[PDB]
RNA sequence: CCCUGAAAAUGGAUGGCGCUCAAGCGUGUUACCUAUACUCUACCGUCAGGGUUGAUAUGAUGCCCUGACGAGUAGGCAGGC
RNA sequence: AAUAUGUAAGAAGUCCUUGUUACUUAAUUGAACGUGGACAUUUGAAUGAAGAGCUUUUAGUGGGCCAUUUUUGGUAAGCAG
RNA sequence: AAUACUGCCAGCUGGGACUGAGGACUGCGACGUAAGUCAAGGAUGCUGGCAAUGGUUAUAUGCCGCCCGUCUUGAAACACGGACCAAGGAGUCUAACGUCUAUGCGAGUGUUUGGGUGUAAAACCCAUACGCGUAAUGAAAGUGAACGUAGGUUGGGGCCUCGCAAGAGGUGCACAAUCGACCGAUCCUGAUGUCUUCGGAUGGAUUUGAGUAAGAGCAUAGCUGUUGGGACCCGAAAGAU
RNA sequence: AAUUGUUGAAAGGGAAGGGCAUUUGAUCA
């Protein structure tokens, strides 16, 4: 016998290949599969690695988060890729130029690009156009951004966003949060 | 019942050493203390305001506060199955500076003085420490130390 | 459902998923929140802070119909115009032809100033405005219309 | 596929060692040292039977 | 029926099967418990390196 | 009864509820009746509206 | 498509260079070795003749075999062993005597058994269950091509260069043990020689340092 | 070492048979037998590291290569009748 | 004393020059944060590491016992602690 | 000189047992000057016998083997239930939910309250309202989030440039900590003006929030968990009409 | 099916029943 040092036949704890049934998300995880493995470029892993990923884990987009991260220095020549779904900001009144890759976007998005003079492709026509991920940006959105992720983590002297139903006063305000009444958290 | 207060159980550990009672000598008022500096905590029992804790006696740790007559020290306390930050302010009086920081400056001093001096030329400057290494050849010659017959002496029954 | 409920798994099993040393008897905390201060207090006072006690006074025969103020930010403003003319009034900035935007009408009765406008000249009739939204409004070149 | 043992396998020995074939040309495992000679000190002599 | 009062037999194995972690430090520490005259000069010398390195390098 | 971060849920089903539920079965067929009642007055009372 | 026999011809030129240089640096490592003993033995005779003592440096290599199941163990010794990387019964590895591992093998002595190699001994280990470590798998060494290419930034491209590396402890040692993985023997053939294992060499058993008597068990056990 | 000290109730325990330069006692040396223990090999399962759309040719959740491991109450997950 | 135990054994480092502060100092005198600039073989003791870090959920558990050593109550206990 | 003991041989050789996995070549080696050969990344050649070996079951032999399930630190117990077979038999459903996962739309989302239509409890279509989210903080009156490229710094995948490679510089989405800015409450100071008591500009806090800082949400379905319901099934000594 | 009677086969010194391997009897491609 052996004095296991760590736990023996445990998983690597990644997803590999996608759980949905998705027949064309399957189609074009096995195609960035296939670049993945006979390709160089760190580029397609991680978009492989990316398409996994959950409806949580793959916030969307939006086209003013595009515009900014486009805004920086020597990034308005470069091709946005997002491996999700890119929606439309209607805060945002001047969309520059550019080519966004996304697996879905959203009927505003699409109609801003094209107004402004982009175009929307899919990822197999970017790797069709960059096999090796060539002037590419990738953008992932906010993911600690849920109402979900709020109430993580709680406990006294915290502050996490406590499980409530209602809102408002007599709901949780007594006792426990007040320094009138006892102890304050 | 039980008993467990703030100074329980230190009768022999908040105690001044023999022969060594009275006023504190006018050295620890006289160290200058910074953030970051690394620093030993012994309580001292003539100063009864600011003491440590128990566990916190003979602890090392950082300073990140300095006061009017005190500095915060951060010290990690096994509780549990982690270790658990403490920012505890305590007088200049129970605090003394740890030796093995300063050897730790005049060995990087040294290092670097060495790194100049040896890469000057560039031959084998080995700027790392290695342990006991186990002793080379050696010759003895019996000279005037010919080797003494040894034998085990017989059991005796002194009182 | 039944197929994939862990009760068929579980057959077969003699404690079914519930223990041997403590069976699933009844109800041995008590029915409900029975015990909040008592036995339950640890987890009531650490993850549901503020249950037991009164924070405000008493308003009787409280309608929600005097206290609807629905809030509009400055960013979308121009959402409520229509598509099709948004366009043509964002490049014909002038005082003398401008957007009419009723928030009343949008269903909106507060506005407030967050968003960075462009600075075109606007028309805004709402109930209640704020100091920000208005100052940044008449910093563009519009006007807030008060309307009941 | 199979692992071969050096040691009983000549043709893995000679393609792990090259220098196997010189090794048993010149037959190195057995060599004759220098015949010399010295004399042990009369004092070392002394003390290997002093009781 | 009297029972067994307090033991800690196994609890050294059952801390250290997820073993004891050492807090994780960060370049830029907590900056409370600090003198608040402290950090208010803190925070205005960093205001005034901010608005100068803004000022020298753009 | 209390356990782990959950919300506080007040759920009001503490009567003999069991004897007073009343599920809608017949939503399509009280919507035909009405249909047909519709038709039926409309063709008793006249080219009235 | 006619340039395979090219590549073919290309490639036995550079094997037959590398075959060459292995050859010539066998060489030299035998040279060395032979003058190494020749010198210590007429030292010792120079030493024994002008009434004096030779005094013989200390080995700074020792071979460590674990003699102890994995039951019932303490828990800084356990994690000691497991640092050692002796986690099966009748494994062994080598180790650089220096303080700290000695103050590391006095510590798990009741459970191994350790001592000075031979280099008959260490070459017989190395050409039998001599395992590298490539990948994080047990790859096993029947070429000096793989040798060379998960060694050959540390001057070690040949197995005999690492036995060479694990007799004389030189600045890559530590390296040329690292890659090697533990080595599994069997039981005795002989058997062990004495009735009771758990008990001290000068107490007549195997636990406990054997100094070069551990020569003769590890060739038994292999 | 042995003997007196040394006496409990169904008929019984170095397991018993039995053993006396012992098959009893202490120590020294070899040979001999065996665990699901150790080394190698064959097969199964799990995990990890990879190759394989240049095809007619399908199952890239497919095929193949290498390495390591496989106990277990309550309990969890996964694959199947 | 032994055992047990905390801290340090470096790039989040060291050194040279000088920008800020409403802190402080008789004072460009100290403190913090800095900009620029110099030090990658041997990044600063040995060994090891089916990689490490982080977040969510929840089953069962909340009657223990025995063995070596230290040791309390009790004369002792397959007694309790 | 020889011999005993220990250690070495990349010295030779005799005898016996287990194993035959892989399936046109790919690599590392040796012999042979050279053809070619080989014990060299897993066994072939020849020959003999039959067209009995072997599978299931009963007995016999050598060894081992206590009665199923539960309670318990401890079960086979002189602890508990079981004489047998056949039929039925025990974590189900509803409402509100928590984490995760899948789908659809997306700052929006949900037809089926209802209406039209219909091959008629099926399927299709639809206007206004309404549920949640997009703004929160205070008991409340009330107020209500860009000094900036929506801030500075560190760590940071990816991308771009230089570089034979390695390495160097720039930008650095997501995310971790910290310092800043703004919003609500509290403590303060108080600009013009004036229905002399109204008005709250500007400047702060070792204070405080379930905040803003280029939105992420809504609907349905699926595993698991909680609550209420008879609640995994069966069982009381009781009380009332 | 529990239970029972005949026919055919096997075993039976104070139990039967099972596992590890084989002989013998019956049967089987």
């Amino acid at each position: 016998g052996i004095d296991h040092t760590s736990k023996q036949h445990k998983r690597s704890g990644h997803r590999t290949a996608p759980k949905s049934d998705n027949v064309y998300l399957k189609l074009l995880v096995k195609l960035y599969t296939f670049l993945a493995r006979r390709t160089d470029a760190p580029f397609n892993k991680v978009v492989l690695k990316a398409l996994f990923l959950s409806k949580i884990n793959r916030p969307p987009v939006s086209v003013s988060r595009i515009a900014r991260a486009l805004k920086q220095e020597g990034a308005a020549n470069k091709t946005v890729v997002v491996v999700g779904t890119v929606t439309d900001d209607a805060r945002i009144f001047e969309f520059p130029k550019t080519t966004v890759a996304a697996l879905r976007f959203t009927a505003g998005a699409r109609a801003k690009i094209v107004k402004a003079g982009g175009e929307c492709i899919t990822l197999d026509q970017l790797a069709v156009r960059a096999p090796k991920g060539q002037n590419t940006l990738i953008l992932r959105g906010p993911r600690n951004s849920r109402e979900a992720v709020r109430h993580f983590g709680m406990g006294p002297h915290k502050g996490k966003a406590p499980r409530i139903l209602s809102t408002g006063r007599k709901f949780e305000r007594a006792r426990g949060r007040r320094r009138s009444k006892g102890f304050k958290v | 019942g039980k008993s467990h207060g703030y100074r329980s159980r230190t009768r022999y550990m908040f105690q001044r050493d023999f022969r060594k009672h009275g006023a504190v000598h006018l050295s620890t008022y006289l160290k200058v203390y910074k953030v970051g500096d690394i620093v030993d905590i012994k309580a001292n029992g003539s100063i009864q305001k600011g003491m440590p804790h128990k566990f916190y006696q003979g602890k090392t740790g950082v300073v990140y506060n300095v006061t009017k007559s005190s500095v915060g020290v951060i010290i990690n306390k096994m509780v549990g199955n982690r270790y658990l930050e403490k920012r505890l302010n305590l007088r200049v009086e129970h605090i003394k500076h740890s030796k093995c920081r300063q050897e730790f400056l005049e060995r990087v001093k040294a290092n670097a003085a060495k790194r100049a001096e040896a890469k000057a030329q560039g031959v084998a400057v080995q700027l790392k420490r290695q342990p006991a290494q186990p002793r080379e050849s050696r010759i003895v010659s019996t000279e005037g130390n010919v080797p003494q017959t040894l034998a085990p002496v017989p059991y005796e029954t002194f009182i | 459902p039944s197929r994939f409920t862990k009760t068929r798994k579980h057959r077969g099993h003699v404690s079914a998923g519930k223990g041997r040393i403590g069976k699933h008897r009844k109800h041995p905390g008590g029915r409900g929140m029975a015990g909040g201060q008592h036995h339950h207090r640890i987890n009531m006072d650490k993850y549901h802070p503020g249950y037991f006690g009164k924070v405000g006074m008493r308003y009787f025969h409280k309608q929600q119909a005097h206290f609807w103020k629905p809030v509009l930010n400055l960013d979308k403003l121009w959402t409520l115009i229509p598509e099709d003319k948004r366009d043509q009034y964002l490049k014909s900035a002038s005082k003398e032809t401008a957007p009419v935007i009723d928030t009343l009408a949008a269903g909106y009765g507060k506005i407030l100033g967050k968003g960075r406008i462009p600075n075109v000249p606007v028309i805004v009739k709402a109930r209640f405005v704020s100091k920000l939204a208005e100052e940044k409004i008449r910093a563009a070149g519009g006007v807030v219309e008060l309307i009941a | 596929v199979l692992k071969k043992n050096p040691l009983k396998n000549k043709q893995v020995l000679l393609r792990l060692n090259p220098y196997a074939k010189v090794f048993a040309a010149e037959k190195l495992g057995s060599k004759k040292a220098e015949k010399t000679g010295t004399k042990p000190a009369a004092v070392f002599t002394e003390t290997l039977k002093h009781d | 029926a009297k029972s067994k009062n307090h033991t800690a037999h196994n609890q050294t194995r059952k801390a250290h099967r997820n073993g004891i972690k050492k807090p994780k430090t960060y370049k830029y520490p907590s900056l409370k418990g600090v003198d608040p005259k402290f950090r208010r000069n803190h925070k205005h010398a960093l205001h005034g390196t901010a608005k100068a390195l803004a000022a020298a390098k753009k | 009864a209390i356990s782990k971060n959950l919300p506080i849920l007040k759920n009001h089903f503490r009567k003999h509820w069991q004897e007073r539920v009343k599920v809608h079965f017949d939503q399509a067929g009280k919507k035909v009746s009405r249909r047909n009642a519709r038709a039926t007055r409309a063709a008793k009372i006249a080219p009235r509206p | 498509a006619e340039q395979v026999a090219a590549e073919r011809a290309a490639r036995k030129a550079a094997n037959k260079e590398k075959r060459a240089i292995i050859l010539e640096r066998n060489a030299a490592y035998q040279k060395e070795y032979e003058t190494a003993e020749r010198n210590i033995i007429q030292a010792k005779r120079d030493a024994k003749a002008a009434g004096s003592y030779y005094v013989e440096a200390q080995h700074k290599l020792v071979f460590v075999v674990r003699i102890k199941g994995i039951n019932k163990i303490p828990p800084k010794p356990r994690k000691v062993l497991q640092l050692l990387r002796l986690t099966r019964i009748n494994s062994g590895t080598f180790v650089k005597v220096t303080k700290a591992t000695l103050e590391l093998l006095k510590l798990i002595e009741p459970y191994v058994a350790y001592g000075y190699p031979s280099y008959s001994t260490i070459r017989q280990l190395v050409y039998k269950r001599g395992f590298g470590k490539i990948n994080k798998q047990r790859v096993p060494l029947s070429d000096n091509a793989i040798i060379e290419a998960n060694l050959g930034k540390y001057g070690i491209l040949s197995i005999d260069d690492l036995i060479h590396e694990i007799i004389t402890v030189g600045p890559h040692f530590k390296q040329a043990n690292n890659f090697l993985w533990p080595f599994k023997l069997s039981n005795p053939s002989g058997g062990w020689g004495v009735p009771r294992k758990f008990k001290h060499f000068i107490q007549g058993g195997s636990f406990g340092n054997r100094e070069e008597f551990i020569n003769k068990l590890v060739k038994s056990m292999n």
